[PDB]
């Protein structure tokens, strides 16, 4: 199974540099060309640069010229892209894809993606809190619960209910940036007969800080 | 180079109907009767996925309802019949010249009947109050269309400050919308008031939907 793996996210300060890795498996590494794409939320897709892994021949965009440096490691079957001096505009998700050439060149596979946040702030792990109704009139046969995730930088953060045991009635709301820290909430709706017997837990995981938080409602 | 202009920027089509999205190129991508175009589908939090290549050719594994047509500087993406799972952001790509670029994007939405929101309000947690802060959250789920407004009323008086609202995207299977409203206050601000009310203004209810609790 052809796959392109990438890190979850990367935090960088203004004026510094980053090195991103794209790992290919299940297929010959040098037999294809590695390409990079930039996606900033709301902006859409933007093309970065392509490279020939065998000879390390590069073609870069006039926009990204001198901003990015492409290199490959043929021993590890991994491709690298170095970005110098990221700015507030350079914050975005980066993808690496294998472009398949038959006549026209499309992308048959895409990487996992890496979120690059340019900021001077330091990683803050999230603080999870349970949300319980504590009251009701017995007007509903379903029980709604919620979980608050606040005070964490940078994005993203994983939120599941009972380690993903409940895939239904779950809603994960996008995060809102307040006071340099992101805050989101999530809700789950379980039958009124399930809640008394079964316990509902909020499973939160922060990849950057490598912390896992479990709070029972 | 070759620039792509997609119109419209957002489209809404009812289930069972046909969805047309145009991708116009500044210069001709046609080469030897074979035009360079690619239609990609990207759902939130995922990389794009190929649907039609060479503008005439459906990729193996993609449903037959996806198709494309056109030549030269004019191309279209036709989805008939549209399904609830088809809501996503579509892109068009051109390999003809260098550097390659992608279109502006078109967000497809499904048209259905209206739905009223389910309002649920959770008072601040005992753990958060121990730290000195207080956060009251109000969840609104399964309401269509997305146009809605929430108002916080403490002891019968409205407070517009300290509110954080977040709207979700269209649910693939449900095709509904959900939002949450967070009103942050300190421990003293929370203990000096009793009634906390969350209300919702939606086109399906002449009067706001009242949900509240007493400290």
């Amino acid at each position: 199974q052809v796959q392109l793996q990438q890190p979850g996210a990367e935090l960088v300060r203004p004026g510094a540099s980053v090195k991103l890795s794209c790992k290919a498996s299940g297929y010959s590494f040098t037999r294809f060309w590695m390409n990079w794409v930039k996606q900033r939320p709301g902006q859409g897709l933007e093309w970065i640069g392509m490279i020939h892994p065998s000879d390390s021949e590069t073609r870069l965009n006039q926009k990204f010229k001198d901003k990015a440096t492409l290199t490959v490691d043929k021993s590890s079957t991994t491709a690298y892209m170095q970005l110098s001096s990221p700015t507030s505009e350079d914050s975005a998700v980066y993808y690496c894809a294998r472009k398949d050439y038959d006549y026209d060149a499309w992308f048959a596979y895409w990487g996992q993606g890496t979120l690059v946040t340019v900021s001077a702030a330091k990683t803050t792990p999230p603080s999870v809190y349970p949300l319980a109704p504590g009251s009701a009139a017995q007007t509903n046969s379903m029980v709604t619960l919620g979980c608050l995730v606040k005070g964490y930088f940078p994005e993203p953060v994983t939120v599941t209910w009972n380690s993903g045991s409940l895939s239904s009635g779950v809603h994960t709301f996008p995060a809102v940036l307040q006071s340099d820290l992101y805050t989101l909430s999530s809700s789950v709706t379980v039958p009124s007969s399930t809640w008394p017997s079964e316990t509902v837990t909020c499973n939160v995981a922060h990849p950057a800080s490598s912390t896992k938080v479990d709070k029972k409602i | 180079d070759i620039v792509l202009t997609q119109s419209p920027a957002s489209l809404a089509v009812s289930l069972g109907q046909r969805a047309t999205i145009s991708c116009r190129a500044s210069k001709s991508v046609s080469a030897s009767v074979y035009s360079y175009m690619h239609w990609y589908q990207q759902k939130p939090g995922q990389p794009p996925k190929l649907l039609i290549y060479l503008a005439s050719s459906l990729e193996s594994g993609v449903p037959a309802r996806f198709s494309g047509s056109g030549s030269g500087t004019d191309f279209t993406l036709n989805i008939h019949p549209v399904e609830e799972e088809d809501a996503a952001t579509y892109y068009c790509h051109h390999s003809r010249e260098l550097p390659p670029a992608f279109g502006g994007g078109t967000k497809l939405e499904i048209k259905r009947a209206d739905a009223a929101p389910t309002v649920s309000i959770f008072p601040p947690s005992s753990e958060q109050l121990t730290s000195g802060g207080a956060s009251v959250v109000c969840f609104l789920n399964n309401f269509y269309p997305k146009d809605i407004n929430v108002k916080w009323k403490i002891d019968g008086s409205e407070r517009q400050n300290g509110v954080l609202n977040s709207w979700t995207d269209q649910d693939s299977k449900d095709s509904t919308y959900s939002m949450s409203s967070t009103l942050t206050l300190t421990k003293d601000e929370y203990e000096r008031h009793n009634s906390y009310t969350c209300e919702a203004t939606h086109k399906t209810s002449t009067s706001p939907i009242v949900k509240s609790f007493n400290r």
